[PDB]
């Protein structure tokens, strides 16, 4: 009770000194970074040495008093002095005292079950241990070539995010008494809020070190690291006891953590998006965003949107580009040519027009590019290095590691490279690569031979007999190529050389973004066609728990089920907004206007008639017998109410199995029709989910009532509200404008409002008028 | 508790 | 418990089997999907477990199969 | 005589397979059960066999 009223007197005494008192007042409140920035700059020359200095005398130790003295006997054992009333050195509430007094506590210390406490706070490095305990292991010894510098995700964790957003996440679940209301992260990304929230927040211990370590927890360390070519993100976090120039150890890739799936899934989600967009030209721009933003992905523990998904991924894939340039992601340093990706290490020069001929006597325009350029190729267990000078291939070599993926490599890199034995392979190319079927779309021309080579096997060995052939002269034995992708260097191609090895790949932080052109080609940096097209032609549709929405062309709607759904979605979206809505009758504690909403009798027609009343009359009991405040589960009051609306007969017969159009949905149970989750908000019907957000009093959230409960906006501060703390907001009633304390000290106003809407829409649409 | 085959997909 | 499946403590999923689509009864399984099967996973955090992780993997991959 | 013994470390990496003709080449290089049970049959013990 006195540490509120000591710090009150406390800061009466700094605001009667007028030095001190100026410095708090003039200024926004971040000049507290800049104020702690001017304290304790002083360090010690020494690392260890001042260390050991240090720890020289019996008594060096600044350590806390009143828990000693609470807990514990400050004298010793072996009449060895332990604690003194003086304060020295440095004047602060803290008592010095001897370092033995640590290791008593440590022993006799009376304390009892804080081990469940601690691990999942670390669950970072307690994972790291897990991991390790599920291996197997070998020995052995080789000169190995490792890969020198790749920039690859360590210590990865579920659900990684940025460093803002996370930042978001760490002042949300340290204290909801100073936090501002973030918008963008919280709405989406709840759930993973709950969590986390649920489990740090009502044990109050350590709270600065629990949000600095939960910093680390998500964020995995992408530097710049040889590899000896296990590039899964799992085994970079230990690769010293694992490999390295001269090392080698085994059964290692088995035990993984199920991110690195995870991610090969969004790949094939982008995929059949971008697939999506593929089928209407009439618009690319327009679609794709939309099938973006209405996709939701379930990662193992959590639900998430598809758009921060990709917008904040890692992993830059040939389709993630393509999903990324819709939105307003920054991902640069990546080139993506069909299923080769490729980086920019040298040069410059403009794109220019050259028609060349085929051997159907036709001409067709090519684009190729006049510059001298060196980048750095790289495909699957294949890496190499080209120059380009002028549409021909400069200089070239090949560090890959297998035959066929050398001679892929040379392959599509010729196809970049664009020379002129391009042309005189046309053996059928028109009849076919020469249209693509999409809407009458003629296809880009590198793409169209790259998929001739792409058909069969012959015609991989049609433009490797393209480039010049010779025998290799001594000394170029182990350098040369064979067209079959061997060293033996009887024959070998011209203007290309093996390396024993690997090729080290280029790095650069840069972030570039441009919009994207009609037929998903992203210009971007003013050229540089980095979109690729369609990268792989896969038609296929397989997908496990992933959700999808509006119109999405692909047919997983019956007409009955969306008729449930649909009429569920009414309900439960249309309500929350203010009087004569769900919140208002249950705060009002009257259900008889919830029984006769206009949004229920859309739903009646749907029910099974020969039962109709007896539903009607469990329902109506259930939704009347939780009325009763603290007693009520919000989710099935949205599952029984359509019933209700019917007269109630007596049935006698039992309700549980609700046929809607022959359909069953039961209290509780979740099922096909209805998901009830647990210990979270939303809900599943069939392959899609929904959830209302701004008012939920259900009373499995009670971790965040306070952050569940924001449906509000701010208006104007002009009457005085009372100052509510955050808990006594939920008593304020619709329409009511109130006054908050808002994060760092700055306090707005608000009501009980309809959410924020169109926050991208609004402006995409006028744009899209003013053309 | 005497209560064998449950699930059904219905 | 050196039996190859367990006997009292097994569990049961009811599905009525039509003459054509359990003839294969591989597909069974297939079928069994459809309903509330696919939705079911397990957390992390085992009890009395040897090697939670590869089981869940090979869990993933078997609904993912 | 058989198919033989085969050597092992603790590191259960690396195995070393024995013919029944080499046994008397690794010797004490057997358990002592083995190695009491082989030595008497060394007197009848012919290359690959015993009389």
């Amino acid at each position: 009770m006195s540490l509120l009223l000591t710090i009150a007197k406390e800061y009466k005494r700094l605001c009667q000194d007028a030095k001190a008192a100026q410095m708090m007042t003039v200024g926004t409140v971040s000049n507290y970074t800049t104020f702690k920035k001017w304290t304790t700059s002083r360090k010690e020359k020494n690392p260890s040495l001042r260390m050991r200095w240090a720890m020289s005398s019996k008594f060096p130790i600044i350590a806390n008093k009143r828990m000693l003295e609470e807990a514990q006997i400050p004298k010793e054992h072996n009449n060895v002095a332990l604690w003194e009333d003086t304060e020295d050195v440095s004047k602060r509430d803290h008592v010095l005292a001897s370092a033995s007094c640590i290791n008593y506590w440590n022993f006799c210390g009376p304390c009892v079950n804080n081990s469940e406490v601690i691990k999942e706070v670390y669950k970072s490095r307690f994972g790291r241990l897990e991991r390790r305990k599920e291996i197997m292991w070998k020995e052995l010894r080789f000169t190995l070539v490792d890969r020198q510098r790749r920039r690859v995700d360590t210590q990865p964790v579920e659900q990684r995010l940025r460093t803002g957003e996370i930042k978001d996440l760490q002042m949300w679940t340290l204290f909801e008494d100073e936090a501002p209301l973030a918008s963008k992260f919280i709405l989406d990304n709840y759930g993973l809020v709950k969590e986390m929230r649920s489990k740090f927040a009502n044990k109050p211990l350590n709270k600065e070190v629990v949000a600095h370590m939960l910093e680390k927890q998500f964020n995995p360390e992408s530097r710049f690291l040889p590899v000896f070519g296990a590039i899964r993100p799992e085994r970079m976090e230990l690769i010293h006891a694992l490999g390295g120039e001269t090392w080698i150890q085994e059964a290692n890739t088995a035990g993984i953590s199920n991110v690195d799936q995870r991610k090969n899934d969004i790949r094939a989600v982008c995929r059949k998006v971008c697939l999506a967009a593929n089928a209407s030209i009439m618009n690319a721009k327009s679609k794709l965003v939309e099938y973006i933003k209405s996709t939701s992905m379930r990662i193992g523990e959590t639900e998430r949107k598809l758009e921060e998904l990709i917008l904040e991924t890692d992993d830059v894939s040939p389709e993630v580009t393509l999903c990324k340039s819709a939105l307003g992601g920054q991902l640069g340093k990546t080139l993506s040519f069909g299923p080769m990706l490729l980086k920019k290490i040298s040069g410059s020069g403009v794109k220019v027009k050259d028609t060349v001929y085929i051997q159907g006597v036709r001409a067709v325009q090519f684009e190729y590019w006049s510059e001298q350029e060196e980048f750095y190729g790289e495909y699957k267990s294949a890496t190499a290095l080209f120059s380009r000078k002028e549409r021909s291939l400069e200089w070239i070599t090949i560090g890959g590691g297998i035959n066929e993926d050398r001679k892929r490599l040379l392959a599509m890199c010729m196809i970049f490279c664009r020379d002129g034995d391009y042309f005189k392979d046309a053996p059928a190319t028109i009849t076919m690569a020469d249209l693509s079927t999409k809407l009458g779309r003629e296809i880009p021309y590198q793409y169209v031979m790259m998929n001739w080579i792409q058909k069969s096997e012959d015609n991989l060995e049609a433009l490797l007999y393209s480039r010049g052939i010779v025998e290799t002269n001594p000394g170029k034995m182990g350098s040369s190529m064979g067209i079959d992708g061997s060293k033996r260097a009887i024959k070998s191609l011209r203007a290309v050389t093996i390396q024993s090895g690997k090729i080290d790949m280029p790095e650069s932080k840069e972030k570039i973004h441009l919009e994207l052109s009609d037929n998903l080609e992203a210009f971007d940096s003013s050229g540089r066609i980095v979109a690729t097209i369609l990268d792989l032609p896969s038609d296929k549709k397989v997908t496990f728990q992933d959700v999808s929405f509006q119109h999405p062309d692909l047919a997983v709607l019956r007409d009955e089920k969306t008729a449930i759904t649909k009429g569920y979605e009414a309900l439960i979206k249309r309500l929350g907004t203010g009087d004569n809505d769900i919140p208002s009758l249950i705060a009002k504690k009257d259900y008889l206007s919830l029984y006769n909403l206009p949004e229920v009798k859309l739903m009646a027609p749907l029910i099974r008639p020969n039962r109709k009343g007896v539903y009607s009359r469990v329902a109506r009991k259930l939704v009347s017998t939780q009325v009763t405040t603290g007693h009520y589960s919000l989710h099935e009051l949205i599952k029984v109410l359509p019933f209700t609306y019917f007269a109630p007969k007596q049935g006698m017969f039992e309700g549980r199995l609700f046929f809607s159009n022959d359909s069953f949905v039961e209290p509780g149970v979740n099922n096909n029709v209805f998901s009830w989750s647990k210990a979270d908000s939303s809900k599943i019907y069939c392959h899609g989910i929904a959830i209302r957000v701004p008012l939920v009093v259900g009373d499995e959230h009670m971790d965040t009532s306070l952050a569940l409960l924001e449906g509000f906006s701010v208006c104007e501060n002009d009457p005085r509200a009372p100052m509510v703390t955050r808990q006594d907001l939920i008593d304020v009633g619709f329409g009511q404008k109130v006054r908050l304390f808002v994060g760092q000290g700055s306090v707005r106003t608000f009501k009980r409002t309809a959410s924020q809407r169109a926050a991208s829409s609004d402006v995409n649409k006028n744009v899209k008028k003013i053309k | 508790a005497a209560a064998a085959a449950a699930a059904a997909a219905a | 418990y050196t039996h190859k499946f367990l006997m009292e403590e097994a569990w049961m999923f009811t599905k009525i089997s039509d003459p054509e689509r359990s003839r294969a009864g591989e597909i069974l399984i297939d079928f069994f999907k459809k309903g509330n099967l696919s939705a079911i996973r397990p957390k992390d955090k085992p009890l009395q477990g040897k090697y939670p992780i590869h089981y869940k993997n090979l869990w993933n991959q078997i609904k993912a199969a | 005589l058989g198919q033989g013994i085969r050597l092992s470390n603790k590191r259960k990496t690396k195995e070393v397979i024995i013919k029944a003709e080499k046994m008397g080449k690794y010797k004490n290089l057997m358990r002592e059960e083995y190695k009491n049970l082989f030595e008497p049959l060394e007197k009848y013990i012919q290359k690959d066999v015993c009389f």
